[PDB]
RNA sequence: AGCGCAGCGCGGACGCCCGAACCUGGUCAGAGCCGGAAGGCAGCAGCCAUAAGGGAUGCUUUGCGGGUGCCGUU
RNA sequence: GGUUAAGCGACUAAGCGUACACGGUGGAUGCCCUGGCAGUCAGAGGCGAUGAAGGACGUGCUAAUCUGCGAUAAGCGUCGG
RNA sequence: CCCGGCGAGGGGAGUGAAAAAGAACCUGAAACCGUGUACGUACAAGCAGUGGGAGCACGCUUAGGCGUGUGACUGCGUACC
RNA sequence: AGGACCGAACCGACUAAUGUUGAAAAAUUAGCGGAUGACUUGUGGCUGGGGGUGAAAGGCCAAUCAAACCGGGAGAUAGCU
RNA sequence: CGAAGGUGUGCUGUGAGGCAUGCUGGAGGUAUCAGAAGUGCGAAUGCUGACAUAAGUAACGAUAAAGCGGGUGAAAAGCCCGCUCGCCGGAAGACCAAGGGUUCCUGUCCAACGUUAAUCGGGGCAGGGUGAGUCGACCCCUAAGGCGAGGCCGAAAGGCGU
RNA sequence: GACGACGUUGAUAGGCCGGGUGUGUAAGCGCAGCGAUGCGUUGAGCUAACCGGUACUAAUGAACCGUGAGGCUUAACCU
């Protein structure tokens, strides 16, 4: 869920 | 209480004379070279010396 | 322009902050607080923002780091004033302007 | 003033002062520090310190108040554990105050009390 | 609870495919072309951010708000990078801290 | 009562430690630049060493100040 | 020229005023009309149970409001330019 | 690009013949409100000017006795409709 | 039983102070009168201006009443200001 | 190679005014002699708008007063959390009708609006949110009263009514 | 606003010690009484703006404004 908010 | 002919210019900007402000003029303690503010010894820590509000 | 700021709006009257900035003029520039920072009115705190922006504006329009320059004006104009309503005995007492001012600072060579 | 040597009041009622004013004093020995006006901490301390004195006693002396000037008595049990016994030196004197000043909103003094550690005395450093 | 420092290890790992097949994916419904943006060949930008990070010191990477014109005109210089470059970094990660403050579970609704 | 010493204290060297994001140096990932290649140039973070400038301490040298200790001398 | 007297004695502006400089406020003034305001000439003098005038509500790729239009809904057919 | 609260507001840079055209936007007057400078001004009574008038600040001229501002002191002297 | 007694709700307004650019274009505070009655109240209906309604004061008919409000005759007339 | 207009100046006329020109200004103006007037303001408790004055004065709306520690934030007396404290409780609680017509909940933002500050709101901008065979309205029934085929009246309008 | 006192070379406020005063014999314990209650501890407990005293707390070291020998003329004193 790091990458689907940091990139998000 | 009703007034009738007042001088807006001349009067009035004579009571202001009353009204201009004022300047402290205050050190800066030991340890701050500067603020102190006044009569305080600093706010950067709030410590006169040590361990007064939150320092080393 | 010799380095300014000024403002517009926000609101504070015009005496109100007229007062302020008398206390302020000269030597200035160094004193962007002290001379300001220790004194509370809203007018004051107004008078510096633009006071900070003003002495900021001396490392792009200008060189002369912050650290010389004067302030040599300081002077506030009346700004369009809002107008509003007050319900009273039975609305003849009634009128309420807001008013606002600016403070345009500015910082030239002694 | 009038005429003479009366005193102690701001803005409220006589009635009420007693715990505008008793809450607050109750807090430094709950914890040390508290800003709140010169005035509020110049008249502060009257509440505070005569009430610390009742040390040793620490029998139903102290305890004559305790179901009272606070619901539960965590503050009185502080006391004459803690409180009592801490400063049971110099008696007089205790709390001590420093000026912040200007509440904004309304430039009104701050202050904010405290009690030893280094009041208008000194301590060490630790704990 | 966040700063640079953390932010940087959050690219280095991306060692195991970094998101080549993951974040390429994470957008079914495709803008028309918003994925080559984001990705960029991985190495557009994706790389850059990081060189300029590299080039900071231990204080800059713990406090953002203490960068100036002198500081930013270094980092380019050795990164390679100009200076509106490395703004846009400051730009976009001012808007994480805003970000991982307002949430607890997840953050969805 | 006056000095010379011991000593206390203090300042400057030496040894150790710490110590400037760039304008100090060496080494310099990532990144940048030149060329058709092969190969170089410049250079940041970090690491090591090291000035200006500090500190603990052992104490050699040493300017000056002390006047407690307290020999001798006028 | 040194003190002691006597006689005079301008320099200060908290502020105020006049003159000028520069601004602010404010919106007059000048300039301008796909808006009005008389009339000439020439038409036309009526629309409505084949459901009017006037609207409500809908109808656009979103679609708030006008303008259109009506569940065939910024339109459908057809002849002409 | 920079100050700022990722404000307001502004300062540069650029557009432009012009931004002393920046959206409050043509020209922008008056009342009214300020900053600056020259002079008058804190023992003097009143429609505040007018007549006389020294001084002061600038400007005069190959002096020649002047121009502009301000006006101490003084004779007079109760707005318009 | 009672247009009976005392007294909240409810209905009303005798007195004083305050308010009088109010908290309020009639109220607040402390008292005060009626409180099973010619009582009191919700909803809806009916009386229209020289007309209504009126335990009657010229009272009430939307903060308006010795003749309502709105539009018209209308630029009434004004030997007056 | 700068019109009208605005502002200064100099010359000129008895005066109403005339001209020349600095500056502003950004497009028009009009000798002359003649012609026609919505033809000239200081007042009418004149009309419209703008800005003064009083004056940074009164006032900030029930005398049921609040203190403190945290959080957030540019900033907190007022917002969120917590412990105290006080106020109402035939209510200052709860539900519904009348009336209102999104004020409800969430996220956001703080210009204007909140008689102050405001990160907060019944404010702004977004979204979301009211699910019935049994509750209500429709719907059967009729009251007061209204309307009223034909009808009776009445210059017309129209009144009354089976 | 002003005006007086004091700012560590200190009693100027607050606190603290003692006393005064005013209230009227606390709380707790013991005993009597079935109990209300009473008695003893006890003239206790509490106690303000007061009096005597005490630096415990706060009154910090500096900084600011105000200068640098005082116009001309004459008379009297002078070297
Ligand atoms: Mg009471
Ligand atoms: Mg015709
Ligand atoms: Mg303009
Ligand atoms: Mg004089
Ligand atoms: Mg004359
Ligand atoms: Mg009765
Ligand atoms: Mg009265
Ligand atoms: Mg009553
Ligand atoms: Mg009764
Ligand atoms: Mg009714
Ligand atoms: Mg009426
Ligand atoms: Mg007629
Ligand atoms: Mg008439
Ligand atoms: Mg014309
Ligand atoms: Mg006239
Ligand atoms: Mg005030
Ligand atoms: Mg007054
Ligand atoms: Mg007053
Ligand atoms: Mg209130
Ligand atoms: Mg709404
Ligand atoms: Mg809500
Ligand atoms: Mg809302
Ligand atoms: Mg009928």
């Amino acid at each position: 869920a790091a990458a689907a908010a940091a990139a998000a | 209480a009703v007034q009738q002919n007042k001088p807006t210019r001349s009067k009035r900007g004579m009571r202001r004379s009353h009204d201009a402000l004022t300047a402290v003029t205050s050190l800066s303690v030991d340890k701050t070279s500067g603020e102190k503010h006044l009569r305080h010894h600093i706010t950067a820590d709030g410590y006169y010396r040590g361990r007064k509000v939150i320092a080393k | 322009m010799e380095t300014i700021a000024k403002h517009r709006h926000a609101r504070s009257s015009a005496q109100k902050v007229r007062l302020v900035a008398d206390l302020i003029r000269g030597k200035k520039v160094s004193q962007a607080l002290d001379i300001l920072t220790y004194t509370n009115k809203k007018a004051a705190v107004l008078v510096k923002k633009v006071l900070e922006s003003a002495i900021a504006n001396a490392e792009h329009n200008d060189g002369a780091d912050i650290d010389d320059l004067k302030v040599t004006k300081i002077f506030v104009d009346e700004g369009p004033s809002m107008k509003r309503i007050m319900p009273r005995a039975k609305g003849r007492a009634d009128r309420i302007l807001k008013r606002t001012s600016h403070i345009t600072v500015v910082v030239s060579d002694r | 003033m009038r005429h003479r040597k009366s005193g102690r009041q701001l803005n409220r009622n006589s009635s009420h002062r007693q715990a505008m004013f008793r809450n607050m004093a109750g807090s430094l020995v709950r914890h040390e520090i508290i800003k709140t006006t010169l005035p509020k901490a110049k008249e502060l301390r009257r509440v505070v310190e005569p009430l610390i004195t009742l040390a040793k006693t620490d029998s139903v002396a102290n305890r004559r108040l305790a179901f009272a000037r606070t619901r539960d008595n965590e503050i009185v049990a502080k006391l004459f554990n803690e409180l009592g016994p801490r400063f049971a030196s110099r008696a007089g004197g205790y709390t001590r105050i420093l000026k912040c000043g200007f509440r904004a909103g309304d430039n009104a003094p701050m202050a904010y009390i405290e009690l030893v550690d280094r009041s208008e005395k000194a301590e060490a450093a630790a704990e | 609870g966040f700063d640079l420092n953390d932010f940087l290890e959050q690219l280095r790992q991306m060692k195991n495919m970094g998101g080549m097949a993951s974040l390429m994916g994470k957008l079914p419904g495709m803008g028309q072309i918003p994925d080559n943006v984001k990705s960029q060949m991985d190495d557009k930008v994706l790389v850059r951010m990081e060189a300029i990070i590299n080039s900071m010191t231990m204080k800059e990477r713990a406090k953002p708000e203490i960068i100036k014109g002198s500081r930013k005109r270094r980092i380019a210089a050795g990164s390679g990078m100009q200076v509106q470059d490395v703004n846009r970094l400051l730009k976009q990660f001012d808007d994480m801290q805003r970000m991982m403050k307002k949430m607890k579970k997840g953050g969805m609704a």
